[PDB]
């Protein structure tokens, strides 16, 4: 009975797998937004900067 | 970004042993994701012509840099995955709550034989049909042995 319990107790908390795929597939593609954010500013002040420099 | 509350090794308990390298593979990677949001901010520090006017000597080569800038639309990852596992996490929660409820069909009928168990008569009044009918395992196979004693004479 207590096995059976026990059992049924991980069964219950099966759950977080699937929540885990959840939270990284939104922290990737979060990553991957500010990741392109601070491509394009930083190479469009490249650009400015080098003009200012020459 | 809205992320789930987490316990790490309740997620082993659950895990089988067919996949722990890919449970915690995605655990790294979950680790590099935590980092690397941690690291650099929400938004970029936005950037003031007034510095960039008056140092420029091209014809407004800043206003309309920084034109094409602030009317640029820089293309939103969209997710394409939260979904599918969703509807993965609900048929496994459709399997585990039929495995769930055929095993507490289990659980009553153990404790019904539990409740035999304790109701037994005591063993002075019991008669060898009744000591075989509660321990089924004494019962002498009349089938291997079909003669007295019925059984091996070792354990005679």
């Amino acid at each position: 009975i207590d096995t059976e319990k026990s059992q049924q107790a991980l069964v219950q908390k099966r759950h977080y797998l699937f929540d885990v795929q959840r939270n990284n597939i939104a922290m990737a593609l979060e990553v991957t937004y500010r990741e392109r954010l601070y491509r394009v500013y930083k190479e469009v002040k490249n650009r400015l900067d080098y003009h200012i420099s020459v | 970004l809205a992320l789930k509350t987490i316990d790490w090794v309740a997620f082993a308990e659950i895990i089988p042993q067919n996949q722990k390298a890919i449970a915690s593979s995605l655990k790294s990677w979950n680790e590099t994701l935590t980092s690397r949001l941690a690291a650099l901010p929400e938004n970029p520090p936005a950037i003031d012509w007034a510095y960039y006017k008056a140092n420029v000597a091209k014809a407004g080569l800043v206003d309309d840099f920084e034109k094409k800038f602030n009317a640029l639309k820089v293309p939103v990852p969209e997710d394409k995955y939260t979904a599918q596992v969703d509807a993965e996490e609900k048929e496994d929660v459709k399997s585990c709550a039929e495995w769930v409820s055929l095993s507490k069909a289990r659980i009553v009928e153990y404790e019904k034989e539990m409740e035999k168990m304790k109701n037994l008569i005591p063993f002075d009044q019991m008669t060898i049909e009744d000591l075989n009918e509660a321990f089924p395992e004494t019962k002498l196979d009349k089938k291997k042995y079909p003669y007295w004693p019925h059984q091996p004479i070792e354990n005679l």
